[PDB]
């Protein structure tokens, strides 16, 4: 939640 | 009669010199007058005086034709180059009639050949840029000896390559590639251009001229050494030609081409598939759509440990499974091709660095596809990741090995982890490692990409209590909460992310 789906967000920028 | 037969070419009046002209050419054809004629320096320089001086084109033909048949020896041989000849018939290459035109450049190119030091004179009397302006002439044979020629003069010397470039040499050379079928002129053309190849500076004009489709057309002629020459001239400008367009026709011959018996053909294909298919989004659906996945997964499997073949071809397996559209699919199909085994297996030696900072990139673009966890796992990427993820992180300690940069093994090596870190059962096994103290210890490294990879795998760690209590008895809150303030937004949100799942 608001923390994690940032997460997320970032992990798809990194490499897909 | 050659004594006499001097003077009447050195006199005014046109007969005179013209009667004298079509009258040494005869003494030229029979062999015991022409022995004498070569014999001769006065004759020898009498013709060369009058070729270049000559008004009437009958003249120019019959002095043109007499060197050139004194040029079959090597008595007349050095005789045309001592008496100042090279410098004559490179003035006649700009000749309009082609009788003096075929005369000239056979002549010169018989003493390119056979003659010491012609090379040398012929490049002083600016013979190259006589050359490349008659690459624009339809005779085949003609263009043959031309781009000979300019072949036996640009091997190996590099002022030679820059006055081509500058002469509009590519493009008058990509231009007899799409347009002729003459084996010998393709052949000859792909050794010039394959010379002009390994220059930096020949390369970009090279391929803005649209050689490299044009080399694409010959990759299927019967002709081994053109194909061959057509695909070591490929290889070179592949990595300036990351822009071009109409390169359809191109990668699907290359890709079929990796299918082949021939050792030297697979690694031209594969190292021009490589280079082609970075960073072009278009380039990289072309090749899958022609069954490149199958292909390149095939050729790995051929090559074993030919590292010349299998680091180009996992570099393209590298581009074509991440940042376009196919990427998903790219990455089942190295799977449903039986390839995952063979790439975890290059991982370990005698794989060098080359060939495994490739592989670690494709294992981390191979895991983003959640069907490739479980079979990557059980190949043994994880502990093989993690000692080489060790080793180099153990040599950037040290207060560049075989070319590669070590620190990239160890961003490579933590971001495929954290990808596989995604899967639990893949948590289980990265924990059971001990790295946990290793992944605390990468965030106080300077390197941003290498903090945010480690604080990556971090934040998937420690979705399980027991591994986040054991990274935070690590002392890992103190560079996370550092982190949190990082300039890369990317550390920030991860050294966050790590920082709430410590909730407990
Ligand atoms: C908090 C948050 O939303 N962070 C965030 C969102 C998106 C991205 N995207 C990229 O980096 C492309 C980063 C961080």
């Amino acid at each position: 939640p608001a923390v994690m789906e940032c997460y997320e967000a970032a992990f798809i920028c990194h490499y897909v | 009669a050659i004594p006499e037969l001097t003077k009447l070419l050195n006199d005014e009046d046109q007969v005179v010199v013209n009667k004298a002209a079509v009258m040494v050419h005869q003494l030229s054809k029979k062999e015991a007058s022409r022995h004498a004629i070569m014999r001769s320096p006065q004759m020898v320089s009498a013709i060369v005086r009058t070729m270049q001086n000559t008004n009437d084109v009958e003249t120019a033909r019959c002095t043109a034709g007499t060197l050139h048949n004194l040029s079959h020896h090597r008595e007349g041989l050095l005789a045309i180059f001592k008496s100042g000849g090279i410098p004559a018939l490179v003035k006649m290459l700009g000749s309009p009639v082609d009788s003096v035109l075929f005369y000239a450049i056979t002549t010169l190119h018989n003493l390119l050949l056979h003659q010491e030091g012609a090379k040398m004179a012929v490049r002083l009397a600016g013979g190259l840029q006589k050359m490349v302006a008659l690459l624009n002439k339809t005779n085949v044979k003609f263009l043959a000896i031309t781009t000979d020629c300019l072949q036996i003069l640009a091997y190996g010397n590099q002022e030679s390559k820059l006055i081509i470039l500058a002469s509009g040499g590519p493009q008058a050379l990509v231009n007899i590639m799409r347009t002729y079928t003459y084996e010998k002129l393709l052949w000859t053309t792909s050794r010039v251009l394959k010379v002009l190849s390994v220059c930096s500076s020949n390369k970009p004009a090279i391929v803005e001229a649209g050689g490299m489709q044009a080399l694409g057309l010959h990759l299927t002629d019967p002709s081994q050494r053109l194909v061959q020459n057509c695909l070591w001239t490929l290889r070179n400008l592949s990595d300036a030609a990351t822009k071009q367009e109409g390169m359809e026709g191109l990668l699907g011959t290359l890709v079929q081409l990796l299918g082949s018996d021939d050792i030297n053909v697979v690694t031209c294909a594969a190292g021009i598939l490589s280079n082609l298919t970075c960073n072009n989004y278009k380039n990289k659906m072309m090749v899958c759509q022609v069954g490149g996945i199958e292909a390149l997964v095939r050729t790995v499997l051929r090559a074993g440990d030919r590292e010349d073949i299998t680091e180009p071809a996992i570099c393209a397996l590298r581009h074509l499974t991440s940042r376009h559209q196919e990427a998903e699919m790219a990455q089942n199909a190295v799977r449903l091709h039986y390839g995952l085994p063979v790439v975890v297996k290059l991982l370990h030696p005698p794989s060098h660095w080359p060939l495994i900072k490739a592989t670690v990139g494709l294992i981390r673009n191979l895991a983003l596809c959640p069907a490739n966890h479980a079979p990557l796992r059980e190949q043994g990427a994880i502990p093989r990741l993690v000692q080489l993820l060790v080793r180099a992180h153990q040599d950037t300690q040290r207060r560049f090995v075989e070319g590669v940069r070590m620190e990239e093994i160890v961003e490579g090596c933590t971001g495929a982890l954290h990808i596989l870190a995604r899967d639990v059962h893949n948590r289980i096994v990265i924990r059971g490692l001990n790295t946990i103290p290793l992944f605390v210890q990468l965030l106080y490294s300077p390197i941003e990409n290498i903090q945010r990879v480690a604080a990556g795998v971090l934040c998937e760690l420690a979705q399980d209590k027991e591994a986040a209590e054991a990274i935070e008895a690590e002392g890992a809150t103190a560079p996370l909460t550092e982190l949190l303030h990082s300039r890369n937004e990317g550390v920030a949100t991860y050294a966050a992310a790590v920082l709430f799942r410590m909730s407990e």
